[PDB]
């Protein structure tokens, strides 16, 4: 049973270089081939480079430019160099295995099994910051929210009235600004004879930031 | 006076199935071209380990020349002999 | 480069039903292409290699077919756990490439997206800068095309998107849009459109409001 | 009979299964008054499913069809 496991900077600067290493247990280091793929969140998966125990390695000529693959097998390690980071360099980076024994002779394997948890490596110049809370006043059935807006880093927790609502409520996953921010928005639809009556509050807290904000949303005049 | 397509030592002519399959799917595969996978004992002291080592072998593990073989779930190469 | 393409973007099934996913390539990869499920927050899982041979444990519903250029996924039974994403894979030249991508929805009747605008708010609008949010509520296909209109005049590259995950009871989606501009720029205009193209809408349904 | 590898045509091909440079691949099988697989005399033959990914004698891997090798180290085969 190959096991593999990741570690490395979770948060870089633009123009820094990514580091991670990849560790392995419970197979022959010295038999396959060792390859790292990134998926940037919500995008497809691209393949980044390989490495072989003798030195040998293939890397993918969109990053050739700035990707080096390192190997360490006298602790059945292999370490991802990617200099000049840029934020569309964001993405879960993943370790695998070329599941076929690399014999060094004939028809050579092109699966990836096993694959290593991930490594989410965010690029931003963003410090800690609390999250600013804006309210989406409502205008049949109407809808309301709250704009988490500028905060870093993740996660952010939206409740509405303490909890005591759950029906209609939608929060949507936090988008990456070019600010280096993450932003997410939390609605929730609620009947229009409701508006007058009842008193909707919703409930952001971000633990990284200590910061628990309490906005009141109330209609449109 | 011989078609083998592969590695000839003793009247054995030993053809390479490239794909890679579990050690069942292989030994099927063999017995369905009315082979047998390669016997470990009458490779390992030949010129033929240099191409047999690490393919599947008829004892159930792959032929090599020596961690914890976890060899149910792996997926190598093999060799079919047969007449 | 060989470039790997999928379709259908999205096949929608109900439980039980047989799901067949195409993959093509721009040249011919031989059998040396690979298939992956992937779930949410997970990494991918090896199903298929050599485009025909199941992986290691996989369940027999699952089969491949497909040499040179064309190559096809089936499931035969759909199980609620199949509910994902299928990435192709291939080897060629020096490198490795993936397809696009094919995620597979619970089938369910066509809904049409509630469309609603949400204005700056005075809070954020002294801070320089504002956020108009557009809103598609509980809709399906999860194929939707939102576009900002400022005055008339399509906008690009200022706005961000966010959908969710297909629900739990209604088996629909939503997506909200964060158009961010700075406040003089939002002062430069004063009709904010937000555009919505849907299968389940007979026309593009547009949200207005003037600053 | 005396051929202790791959036969395809009076040419006798022997696997060297140690890792070597393009350079040390080359002066061994010529140390051995051999030489290097030509790449058009195995591509269409059977024996591409062994001499794959092995040194050839134009100073690059032997691969199916196909179209930096200065610090690779390979296996070879030596005729």
């Amino acid at each position: 049973q190959v096991q593999l496991q990741q570690w490395g900077a979770g948060l870089l600067k633009p123009s820094e270089t990514l580091s991670l290493t990849c560790a392995v247990s419970g197979a022959s280091f010295s038999g396959y081939y060792w390859t790292w793929i990134r998926q940037p969140p919500g995008k497809g998966l691209e393949w980044i480079g390989e490495i072989h125990h003798t030195g040998n390695t293939n890397y993918n000529p969109s990053l050739k430019s700035r990707v080096s693959i390192s190997v360490d097998t006298s602790k059945n390690q292999f370490s991802l160099k990617l200099t000049s980071v840029t934020a569309a360099d964001t993405a879960v980076y993943y370790c695998a295995r070329v599941g076929g024994y690399y014999y060094g002779w004939g028809k050579k394997p092109h699966w990836f099994d096993p694959w290593g948890q991930g490594t989410l490596v965010t690029v931003s110049s963003a410090s800690t910051k609390g999250p600013s809370v804006f309210p989406l006043a409502p205008s049949g059935t109407a809808a309301l929210g709250c704009l988490v807006k500028d905060y870093f880093p993740e996660p952010v927790t939206v409740s509405w009235n303490s909890g005591a609502l759950t029906s209609g409520v939608h929060t949507f996953p936090a988008v990456l600004q070019s600010s280096g921010l993450y932003s997410l928005s939390s609605v929730v639809t609620v009947p229009s004879s409701s508006l007058g009556t009842q008193t909707y509050i919703c409930n952001v807290n971000h633990k990284p930031s200590n910061t628990k904000v309490d906005k009141k949303v109330e209609p449109k005049s | 006076k011989e078609s083998c397509n592969g590695l000839y030592y003793q009247g054995s002519c030993y053809i390479l199935h490239s794909d890679y399959k579990s050690f069942e799917d292989a030994k099927a595969n063999c017995a369905a071209e009315s082979s047998t996978l390669p016997n470990k004992s009458d490779v390992l002291t030949t010129w033929l380990i240099d191409y047999v080592e690490d393919t599947w072998g008829s004892d159930g593990n792959p032929i090599t020349k020596t961690q914890d073989s976890d060899v149910s779930q792996e997926v190598r190469k093999y060799f079919c002999t047969g007449s | 480069e060989i470039v790997l393409t999928q379709s259908p973007a999205t096949l929608s099934l109900s439980p039980g039903e047989r799901a067949t996913l195409s993959c093509r390539a721009s040249q011919s990869v031989s059998s040396d292409l690979a298939w992956y499920q992937q779930r949410p927050g997970q990494a991918p899982r090896l199903l298929i290699y050599d485009a025909s041979n199941r992986a290691t444990g996989i369940p027999a519903r699952f089969s491949g077919s497909g040499s040179g250029t064309d190559f096809t996924l089936t499931i035969s039974s759909l199980e609620p756990e199949d509910f994902a994403v299928y990435y192709c894979q291939q080897r060629s030249n020096w490198g490795f490439t993936f397809g696009p991508g094919t995620k597979v929805d619970i089938k369910r009747t066509v809904a049409a997206p509630s469309v609603f605008i949400f204005p700056p708010s005075d809070e954020q609008l002294k801070s320089g800068t504002a956020s108009v949010v557009c809103l598609l509520n509980n809709f399906y296909p999860r194929e939707a095309k939102v576009q900002w209109k400022v005055d008339n005049a399509l906008q690009s590259g200022n706005s961000q998107e966010s959908v969710t995950e297909q629900d739990s009871k209604d088996s629909t989606y939503s997506l909200s849009s964060t158009l961010t501009l700075s406040k003089a720029d939002y002062e430069k205009h004063k009709v904010y459109a937000c555009e919505v193209t849907h299968q389940g809408l007979s026309s593009p349904v547009t949200k207005s409001f003037n600053r």
